[PDB]
């Protein structure tokens, strides 16, 4: 439910809110990063039409697109590293409201980004015959913004059961300033099931990289926002 | 105003009970305090609300939360008496700024409590499979899983293998959760025997021969 | 702690004299005037000097928007009872909404409106209904009962937005609201037999409790009482009577302290 | 139904004979809020009033308080008079020095 977006320093970003009513009277706006507690950046005044900020931040920083009948969105300027975390809206109905958010990653560099490659290994026949249940695993490598979603459809559907997917990366390079990523994920189910060669087991990176208005001029591909994906189907052995 | 979470980072058991220590200090006679959370899915969610003389919250709590409020200490914590494996999630505590109208206030929290609830396994399996790769890739994978709890992964020995950490997979359907670690590696003397060879590992840790 | 009141009070009264204007609205903050609006000025003003000093000005001009909306929706609602009560002349119209937070911890919130003095309809916001107290009251009722995200929005502010309004206010007006001043207590002497009268003065929060008591054991009632009344300078006053050669002491209780006088 | 209003007159001090202070009239809980309210010097009016603004009870009521700075003879006599529709005339009530 939350929205994600990648870019490069010094660039501006767009993000929008997700809150249940598009236009609040008064729109607050959040950021929460990892190592700090969250704080609020400023909020929007529909009556004056203005943003009151907080005194630490600079008034050309944010701005507000606010277009009628949908919900508003919230612009900021020559990003810095930084400025990576994930901005809230939020409201005031029953208590602070908080919207899905949207999370930033920002790079000074542009050379160093690169897509993940999706891979899926099939259960081992031992847990098969040892638990009567099998474990397909599947491992993202290569990336640098660590910015992904992984998900599993079964027969084309999402599944939230029986998925599990690491909360932090890791590492190719620990001594690596800028170094690349690598994640992995696990869908158990019965063995039974798994063993149907009718199922279709299917695990989907949605990769967040750079947009058609950014320009690329590498003898490699463009790392768009794209979604990579691996497959797998049932074995009956 | 300022606001202070003394607790550090916990890890607990999917039956224990915890208590999140949140102190403050404003100016207000009768501050208007908060208890909200922040889900690995990045979910903000607000958990509780405490004044001196009421408190309100959410309908997801069912009763598995309260908050001890005690005015002379300026205490403000929050207790979680069942408590189960989907409440892993980062805490904050927040006081509410008057600034002129209502709906203009500002939220002050805390730098944030981290909770980790991991799972009781009743019946400990601690396996340690390879799974055999697809023909697209040509590493190696070995899986430990349906191990305790309370046996911590620890990391690589060298940077030639790669380990993950310890994760949980929970099985809606048959309603059992298991534990799971993955490391990969590309070195021709890479076996899973060896994997964990870094890491604490059960006695009775099987060990599958590679010739099934 | 102390029990606070936020209230706001509307007016409006038909043909009135030349002097009375038509439509009145002011709010309190535990009895003391915080705002007025009426349909001469026609613009919300401040009745204390806290108010203004805390609020934007963006404040004054939307509320009195809303209250010049207000006085409109009093006029037309006044006149309808009125033609469904077949009353001719002069008659008055009142509105009354607020919450309170007591001393106990509980805390409530009314809306009530009336017709020439007496009760006509109260909010239930637990059960989020309208009681009447006529048919011509049943009327309305089922017709404000029809729009249901209204009573949502009334309960919602009656719950939610009272408590904070009347906190900031209390923080605001911390010097004046928050602050106490002791009463000062004397014995008088004078009646046939004459009584002796037990006597506060100059006592910010009008709350006290004034009792007797005989070596020790209370009277069994036999004590007169007065009304507590304020003096011109934003304090109170009281007083109390019971009656020989008989030893008595009075008592006062007053913003959590018990004092003893021991005639 | 009008109720008539609640006529209250003191001090604002315990007057003491020869010494400055405030006289108050204190009116309260009459349901019909148009009333004409004066101090009495003497048997005659009195011209430096002053007054809070109008208020409102909880019980649909109003209250009132008209004060003034005097200097308390025992020859002089303080009286309140108040005009109310309900009353048939204007009552009077006076001081009591107790
Ligand atoms: C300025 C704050 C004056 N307000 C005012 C109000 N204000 C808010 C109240 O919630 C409102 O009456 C209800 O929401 C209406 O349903 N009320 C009032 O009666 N008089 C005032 O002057």
């Amino acid at each position: 439910r939350t929205k994600s977006v990648t870019r490069p320093t010094g660039s501006s970003a767009v993000i929008t809110c997700d809150l249940p009513v598009e236009n609040a009277v008064y729109t607050h706006w959040y950021l929460h990063q990892e190592g700090k507690a969250p704080q609020r950046l400023l909020y929007y005044d529909s009556y004056n039409s203005r943003v009151v900020l907080e005194s630490g931040i600079s008034r050309e920083k944010y701005h507000t697109y606010a277009s009628t009948g949908k919900s508003l969105k919230f612009i900021l300027e020559n990003l810095i590293e930084r400025d990576s975390g994930v901005y809230y809206c939020a409201t005031w109905d029953y208590k602070k409201l908080f919207g899905s958010g949207t999370t930033l990653v920002v790079t000074e560099d542009l050379k160093n980004v690169f897509p993940p490659e999706v891979a899926v290994f099939e259960p081992s026949e031992a847990e098969i015959s040892h638990t009567q249940k099998a474990t397909l695993v599947c491992l993202a490598t290569g990336f640098y913004p660590d910015h992904v979603e992984l998900s599993w459809w079964v027969n084309g559907k999402e599944v939230h059961s029986g998925v599990c997917t690491d909360p932090q990366p890791l590492k190719e390079q620990p001594a690596l300033n800028d170094s690349r990523y690598a994640l992995s994920s696990r869908l158990r189910v019965s063995a039974t099931f798994w063993q149907n060669p009718r199922n279709h087991f299917r695990c989907q990176v949605q990769f967040y990289g750079l947009s058609e208005n950014d320009e690329w001029t590498q003898d490699r591909a463009k790392p768009v926002t794209q979604i990579v994906s691996a497959e797998a189907w049932g074995r009956a052995d | 105003d300022k606001v202070t979470q003394s607790s550090p980072d916990q890890t607990v058991a999917s039956g224990s009970e915890v208590v999140l220590l949140c102190t403050y200090d404003t100016v207000y006679s009768n501050p208007d305090l908060f208890w909200y959370r922040i889900r690995p899915d990045y979910s903000f969610q607000f958990v509780f609300y405490g004044d001196n003389s009421r408190s309100e919250g959410a309908d997801f709590t069912q009763g598995r939360f309260s908050v001890k409020h005690i005015l002379t200490q300026k205490a403000f914590h929050l207790v979680i008496s069942p408590v189960r494996t989907e409440d892993s999630a980062t805490y904050y505590c927040a006081t509410r700024l008057w600034l002129g109208d209502p709906h203009t206030d500002k939220l002050i929290f805390g730098k944030g409590t981290r909770v980790t609830v991991e799972p009781n396994i009743q019946n400990p399996d601690p396996a340690v499979y390879q799974l055999r790769d697809s023909k697209s890739s040509d590493k190696s994978v070995c899986l430990f899983t349906d191990f305790d709890s309370q046996t911590n992964v620890s990391q690589s020995k060298d940077s030639d293998v790669y380990i993950t950490d310890k994760c949980v997979l929970d099985m809606r359907s048959m309603d059992f959760k298991s534990n799971s670690a993955v490391a990969w590696s590309n070195k021709s003397d890479f076996a899973c025997a060896n994997a964990f060879n870094n890491s604490i590992i059960p006695e009775d840790t099987f060990f599958p021969s590679p010739e099934s | 702690m102390r029990t606070h009141s936020l209230r706001y009070f509307r007016l409006g009264v038909s043909d009135p004299i030349h002097g009375v204007p038509e439509f009145i609205s002011v709010g309190y903050v535990d009895s003391h005037p915080i705002t007025t609006y009426d349909s001469v000025t026609r613009q919300k003003e401040p009745r204390a000097p806290w108010m203004a000093e805390n609020l934007a000005p963006d404040h004054w001009e939307r509320y009195t928007q809303l209250l010049r909306g207000w006085q409109q929706m009093f006029k037309v609602e006044l006149k309808r009872l009125q033609r469904h009560y077949n009353h001719s002349g002069s008659h008055t119209y009142q509105r009354m909404i607020g919450c309170e937070l007591l001393e106990d911890g509980s805390t409530t919130g009314f809306l009530q409106y009336a017709y020439d003095g007496q009760d006509f309809l109260i909010f239930n916001k637990d059960t989020l209904s309208w009681l009447a107290v006529d048919n011509v009251a049943h009327t309305i009722k089922q017709a404000w009962e029809a729009n249901q995200h209204e009573l949502l929005y009334q309960k919602n502010w009656l719950e939610e937005e009272c408590i904070a309004w009347l906190k900031r206010f209390l923080e605001y007006g911390k010097d004046t609201l928050q602050r106490t001043e002791p009463p000062l207590v004397r014995v008088n002497r004078k009646p046939g037999v004459t009584a002796l009268f037990c006597k506060a003065h100059g006592f910010y929060p009008p709350e006290i409790y004034m009792t007797w008591m005989k070596n020790g054991e209370e009277i069994v009632q036999e004590i007169d009482y007065g009304d507590i009344l304020p003096s011109g300078d934003g304090t109170y006053q009281a007083w109390a009577s019971i009656e020989s050669s008989n030893l008595y002491s009075c008592h006062v209780e007053h913003s959590g302290v018990h004092m003893v006088l021991q005639v | 139904i009008q109720r008539t209003p609640k006529i209250q007159v003191y001090s604002r001090h315990p007057a003491e004979n020869g010494k400055s202070n405030f006289l108050n009239c204190y009116v309260s809980g009459f349901h019909p809020s148009d009333i004409e309210v004066d101090l009495l010097k003497n048997g005659e009016r009195i011209e430096k009033v002053e007054h809070s603004d109008l208020s409102f009870s909880k019980d649909w009521s109003f209250y009132l308080l008209y004060y003034t700075e005097f200097t308390p003879t025992e020859k002089d006599e303080y009286a309140c008079r108040v005009n109310h529709v309900t009353l048939s005339q204007p009552k009077i009530v006076k001081w009591d020095r107790d």
